[PDB]
RNA sequence: AGGAGUCUGACAUGCGUGCGAGUCGACGGGUUCUGAAACCUGGGAUGCGCAAGGAAGCUGACGAGCGGGAGGCCCUCACGGGCCGCACCGCUGGCCGACCCUGAUCUUCUGUGAAGGGUUCGAGUUGGAGCACGCCUGUCGGGACCCGAAAGAUGGUGAACUA
RNA sequence: UAUAGGGGCGAAAGACUAAUCGAACCAUCUAGUAGCUGGUUCCCUCCGAAGUUUCCCUCAGGAUAGCUGGAGCCCCGA
RNA sequence: GGCGCGGCUGCUUCGGUGAGCCGUGCCAUCGGGUGCUCCAAGUGGGCCAUUUUUGGUAAGCAGAACUGGCGAUGCG
RNA sequence: GCAGGUGUCCUAAGAUGAGCUCAACGAGAACAGAAAUCUCGUGUGGAACAAAAGGGUAAAAGCUCGUUUGAUUCUGAUUUCCAGUACGAAUACGAACCGUGAAAGCGUGGCCUAUCGAUCCUUUAGACUUCGGAGUUUGAAGCUAGAGGUGUCAGAAAAGUUACCACAGGGAUUACUGGCUUGUGGCAGCCAAGCGUUCAUAGCGACGUUGCUUUUUGAUCCUUCGAUGUCGGCUCUUCCUAUCAUUGCGAAGCAGAAUUCACCAAGUGUUGGAUUGUUCACCCACCAAUAGGGAACGUGAGCUGGGUUUAGACCGUCGUGAGACAG
RNA sequence: GGAUGCGAUCAUACCAGCACUAAGGCAUCGGAUCCCGUCAGAACUCCGAAGUUAAGCGUGCUUGGGCGAGAGUAGUACAAGGAUGGGUGACCUCUUGGGAAGUCCUCGUGUUGCAUUCCC
């Protein structure tokens, strides 16, 4: 027998619940809209049928690209094997998860520049990092996307499972 | 096997309306004749009795399975539409009637 | 020892002096720029030396047109450095001056350029005039254009999808 | 290879190099899947003098160079602090400002084999063997190492 | 492995487009069809080119408009017009003349560009409804 | 001692050099040495180009930045920022045919053609090119690195053996 | 002294047709063709394999990536 | 990356909103392990050990997974 | 490899909206058991969804009712196909166009997890294009799209024998000797139900259980296919011991006495014949007893040549036949 | 301090049991000519206040069996890295980083966001 990827097999938490998220989910996720740069989550309700991946996907996080009606575009990277590329996923927002993480972290950089503003108008640490930041140019930002998307098509994990 | 209407409601492909009218479904085949094809190509290369690749008449051949096999033409119109694949086999027609609900006879 | 020191063995070796420069007279200046350049300011001369060495998917024409959009005045009227060669492809009334340096210029463009003003330079002469080159714009390639890149072996090569 | 990789990530290139790590339990978490393929622990203060002495060796913007007399009086980089041997060593070990970066290092220490050998190798400090954490058995261990 | 037939690749260009893949441009009909007699040849020239060889093109007269705007019949400027059927006029790129181009064919974005005070003129055999009545006149050029 | 990548074509390349929106030269004649060959020249041959689409009609524009990041200047010089600016790549969207839709002005046989949009495909700018030979390397080819079988086919020679 | 090559001759074994017969011998086509076996001749340097995946009348091969290596061009990365 | 100013836009009541876009100013424990292009190679049949296996009484069995080595690695 | 499905069946077994909520068990209904039906109470996913498995879902995705046609045309970003490779399939759109529906919306085929066919040709669809003086009819040629064969499913037009054979190769792969294994085979130990009049152990001894040998069989595929000569036999050398006899022993259900079981022990013996190619085995008289097991099944540069195992031929069986059989 | 509408967390929001949205801030309730509907106002539904608190909705309590969560009590299984560590062997073992489990006690018979906003 040739392999595959048999898109629906080998299912259980992919598809079945725990007894404790059994039953109908709440429309407030399947109401749910996000904004662009989001970070979120795929991961299915098993107990919603439609708007899915394929479960392969399932506990990887996606960075929210645009929107079709009523399903999202999320970019992800798949992982694993030789010089693999940036792929886009079509889920709607019953499967999408927004990431607590990210909020989290955003709170966090705030709380840090609260500081960084009331440090440089009366206060001393670090000096170091002050002397970055300030002559940057910045932006936005696909250079560095693709930055990112060429060496995570990786090197030496490659080789080495390239023959075992 | 299939109740097909062989009356029906559809869209029109064709640019003379560009929208919605009655379609009538019926089966088909010809083939040609008059020569000029393949016909044309066997009859002159033939070249010692040979037909050659006029076979691929056979193998002996058989595995049964279709799609749907129509032509759907307008009864006020006339431009009318065949339709895309899914799997049928086999398929029948008449004047259908019915699959009749309900019965109590 | 390491395994990631013999992978440092494995680094380049850009390095070259090409296989042949027939010609003496570009043979000379090719190794010029290694004296001159950690002898002077002139990275540009450092630049135009690799790019003099190396290959043919490296050495460029520029069009008077190519020049004439994109010296546009604003940088202003400076010394245009042509690594490779102009070529005489553009009727405006081109240039508005030049000194442009070359290794080589097609004919037609040494009279359409001089007869606009400045000078068609030499290398060399840009070297003696200009040692440490600056207020020098290096301009430009191509072999780095739209044909070829990849785009060979017959029909090609395509946007890509598939080819 | 996983470990192999972390080996290099601390840099540690052949058998017999060395490099100093910081204080951390999350830099022992790391160093804990190195465990069996090492020895660590503190020197003191003469045995790393009498260690950056002995194998220190000199920076990018040349070769190496070495950490031998003139070398680090006179040469040597340096912006956070004065870089010279002496006041290095307190430096590093005092461990305050820009001095987890000041180790960096020019880069890994090339150790001589240890004079009368270890006991053996397959094992960890608890049965007597060399591998593992120990403060008073590596400044015994960098001074063989000479 | 060699005996250049076992490691090679094989003999002839064949196993490529069934089964095996990449490669030539493969699986053909499609079009096919004129044959080898009525067939080509329209000569295609862009207005710019004529523009580079207005001021250097001292065999084509200056005319109504100043010394470097003049009249040239395109059929007397291009290569290999002869063994063509017809002379085209082709409007890539600009003019900046005020030329009067003689043609057997031209673009509407071909006048259209150099509209920049011209004359552009239809040859005879440009319509190609036009009379030859028996007659006598207009005619092609030759020249190897 | 002999004994295996040959020969050149095509198609694609690498490296190099002459001219560079064309380049490119047979054949003849003219002329020395030489059976050679050379040189001048008409310039055959009209490729690949110079722009494209597609069955076929027949049609056919070149402006922009944005980011990183080459470098000059202004400055002000321990530091340092501001501007332009183009390489090059990534990213954006309009255009030119083909398809599909709305089409003015209107011409008023007939249809051309401003404005504007969708869509994929190919094309054009900041993604502007070549040709020529030489020298390479491949592919396919011709026996195709070399040897290596039983074969199949054509036309002759054998009934001095043997039936 | 007849009968000559899928022909002859056979009291028929596939026997016999000049030491050659389930198709004579010779010469030619011919340098057949071989996914098969064998062999393929001077030095050194830098890096240094694959024995895996899809397709394939496909599994003693092709094909296409995967594994490599050179040559150019540029200035992140755990 | 974040903010403000200004234009333009959207979808969804002649209805409410952000988001997008453009323009302009402001303010912010490692250490070359490394990107892109052309052209080429044997392949395109392995082995073993360790760990986790599945079949098989088992096997110097068969067949995977994860890795290190032999193949292509000397020297002790 | 285990387990098991799809190559169908469906214009309602789709769509939507309102309205309802189970399977099932107890209790109740003359007759009815299969008894539906009718009622009440309890009733959360155990029911129901055509179809595997699995997973899903309770004003539903399930039920009921009406209506409806979107199983419409054209386009596709992207996922799967496959990390880049086609058809297929999905997951969405927009454009055109409708429905239901209060409408928001839903509706891009079947609860979901997705359920198949290029290439020439032919078929038709729609409009348009085109076939070489003009002019006009006829067909052709063609774009774009759908249906007709390929289940050798990323696409050939297609039966066997050769024991008359031949060739290139392979120990990449069989028979075969060798090697590994040791289920099978041989032999042993342990335990000792039980039987031996009574008595586990004179003897016999099941179930179960652990081993040893490598000499039967099976398994594997490491070794050889530029070649390892086959079985059986003979003769000739040598060995093992799990000993048949002989020596010395112990026990007995050893009175003698024939014996029965077992211990030590390999020195020497272990035969001659009838059938069969046989090995093996059956039989006969012998004998003290006529033991078993290895040495490439010891032994073909020793023999033999009966079998196996070429080319000839018969019979039976099978096959239309060539020809085939562990006949 | 809070009953009434729309919801979030969807096994801390149960089964079961005992007080309460309430003289003019509900549901039972009455008329069904009616729109609506059924076979049959029972449901469904236009209409509507005489009764009722008796419920349902929901408010004070009950842990009872259920369970989230946690506390002791079972460091036990299990497994990553490494060992010329042991054992005839199946197997164990030290070291390095980790470590469920049943019983008992306990908390818990809601929580949260928008409404209409109310007797005191």
């Amino acid at each position: 027998m040739p392999a595959g990827h048999g898109l629906r097999s080998r299912t259980r938490d992919l598809f079945a619940r725990p007894f404790r998220k059994k039953g109908y989910i709440p429309l407030t996720t399947y109401l749910r809209t996000y904004k662009v740069g989001e970070h979120v989550d795929v991961k299915v309700n098993g107990a919603v049928h439609k708007g899915m991946p394929h479960k392969f996907y399932h506990g990887r996080t996606g960075r929210v690209w645009n929107v079709t009606k009523r399903a999202i575009g999320v970019e992800i990277n798949k992982q694993v094997g030789n010089r693999i590329i940036k792929k886009r996923i079509h889920v709607r927002v019953e499967h999408v998860q927004p990431s607590r993480c990210n909020e989290e972290f955003l709170q966090r950089k705030l709380n840090n520049d609260k500081l960084k503003a009331e440090a440089k108008a009366r206060g001393e640490v670090i000096s170091t990092k002050r002397q970055p930041a300030g002559p940057k140019p910045g932006f936005m930002v696909e250079g560095t996307t693709i930055e990112t998307v060429t060496p995570i098509p990786y090197d030496v994990v490659n080789d080495l499972k390239g023959g075992y | 096997m299939v109740n097909v209407p062989k009356t029906k409601k559809t869209y029109c492909k064709n640019k003379e309306c560009r929208k919605h009218t009655l379609h009538k479904v019926t089966q088909y085949k010809k083939g040609k004749d008059s020569l000029s094809a393949q016909g044309k190509r066997r009859y002159d290369r033939k070249q010692s009795g040979y037909g050659g690749q006029t076979k691929p008449v056979f193998h002996k051949k058989a595995k049964t399975t279709k799609k749907i096999v129509l032509k759907l033409q307008c009864q006020s119109c006339k431009h009318y539409s065949q339709h895309p694949i899914k799997r049928c086999k086999h398929f029948e027609i008449g004047g259908d009637k019915k699959g009749k609900g309900t019965s109590l006879f | 020892m390491g395994i990631d020191l013999v992978a440092g063995g494995r680094n380049k070796r850009t390095k070259r002096v090409a296989p042949k420069s027939d010609d003496v007279y570009l043979k000379l200046l090719v190794k010029l720029y290694r004296f001159l350049v950690r002898r002077t300011k002139s990275k540009f001369n450092a630049v135009i030396l690799k790019r003099l060495f190396m290959s043919k998917t490296n050495r460029p024409p520029l069009s008077m047109r190519r020049l004439s959009n994109f010296m546009k005045g604003k940088e202003e009227k400076n010394i245009a450095v042509v690594v490779g060669t102009i070529t005489d492809d553009m009727r405006i009334q081109e240039v508005p001056a030049m000194k442009v340096t070359a290794l080589r210029f097609t004919e037609t463009a040494r009279a359409r350029i001089i007869n606009a003003g400045g000078e068609c330079l030499t290398f060399d002469q840009l070297a003696l005039r200009a040692p440490t080159g600056e207020n020098t714009i290096l301009l430009r390639g191509p072999k780095n254009a739209r044909e070829a890149v990849r785009h060979f072996g017959k029909a090609p090569g395509v946007p890509h999808s598939h080819t | 290879p996983k470990t192999k990789k972390i080996l290099q990530l601390l840099r540690l290139r052949q058998i017999f190099n060395g490099v100093f790590l910081k204080v951390n339990k999350a830099t022992i978490n790391m160093l804990r899947r190195v465990e069996p393929y090492v020895t660590y622990g503190y020197p003191n203060l003469k045995s790393v003098r009498e260690l950056i002495y002995k194998r220190g060796y000199g920076k990018l913007n040349k070769q190496r160079i070495p950490l031998a007399n003139n070398k680090v009086i006179e040469e040597g980089l340096g912006k956070h602090n004065i870089i010279c041997i002496e006041d290095l060593v307190h430096e590093i070990l005092t461990v305050g400002p820009h001095f987890k970066e000041a180790n960096n290092f020019l880069w890994p220490f090339k150790l001589k084999a240890p004079l009368g050998g270890l006991k053996k190798k397959r094992n960890h400090y608890v049965e007597g063997g060399d591998a593992g954490n120990r403060e008073n058995y590596i400044n015994q261990l960098v001074r063989r190492m000479n | 492995m060699t005996t250049r037939f076992k490691k090679n690749r094989k003999k002839r260009g064949h196993v490529s487009a069934g089964h095996g893949r990449i490669g030539k441009h493969r699986k053909h009909p499609g079009g096919r069809g004129n044959a080898g007699g009525m067939h080509h040849h329209r000569i295609l020239f862009d207005k710019y080119h004529p523009g580079y060889f207005g001021k250097v093109g001292m065999r084509y007269f200056h005319r109504l408009s100043n010394r470097f705007h003049c009249p040239a019949v395109n059929v007397e400027r291009l290569w290999s017009m002869v063994p063509a059927e017809a002379g085209a006029g082709a409007g890539k790129a600009p003019v900046i003349d005020v030329t009067q181009f003689g043609y057997t064919k031209v673009l509407g974005k071909g006048m259209l560009p150099p509209e920049r005070p011209i004359v552009v003129k239809a040859k005879l055999i440009s319509k190609v409804a036009e009379k030859k009545i028996k007659a006598a006149g207009g005619a092609v050029l030759l020249t190897a």
